[PDB]
């Protein structure tokens, strides 16, 4: 009923390993770019 | 007192240059220097001598938004080498 049984699991192992690598790396790339905004500081200086 | 403390610490002979350009002779300039700047302090003291520490440069941005002004002014720069560097040419 499922001749692809063993192959999908071997692939699934590779998918999990690749995601274990790519997810935190892309997340690191996301935080790198966003750091410009996350640490930005604002100040309001109206005339008075 | 802030002013004298500042002057005390910075206006010293070794940190000054009497310069002149024009129709004059160096010898007369020097004779006048000896005559008028001889008493100029050449020593603040041992626990003195104002010395500059390096100034860190930071890639960064400062934006003062004011839509009420008619034109925008923008200044952008990377860190340069410093006076004495040959690269300045």
């Amino acid at each position: 009923a499922e001749p692809e049984h063993d192959h999908r699991k071997r692939m699934g192992l590779k998918m999990l390993l690749m995601m274990g690598l790519l997810l935190p790396l892309v997340y690191a790339m996301k935080r790198h770019k966003w750091s410009v905004l996350k640490s930005r500081k604002l100040a309001y200086r109206p005339p008075k | 007192a802030d002013l004298t403390e500042y002057l005390s610490r910075h206006y010293k002979a070794p940190r000054m240059v009497l310069a002149a350009a024009g129709g004059l002779e160096h010898r007369q300039l020097l004779d006048l220097a000896q005559k008028h700047f001889s008493g100029l302090s050449g020593t603040y003291d041992e626990d003195a001598v104002p010395t500059l520490s390096p100034c860190r440069f930071t890639g960064s941005q400062i934006c003062h938004r004011e839509d009420g002004l008619p034109l925008a002014h923008v200044a952008i720069a990377v860190e340069g080498p410093g006076w004495a560097h040959p690269d300045n040419v």
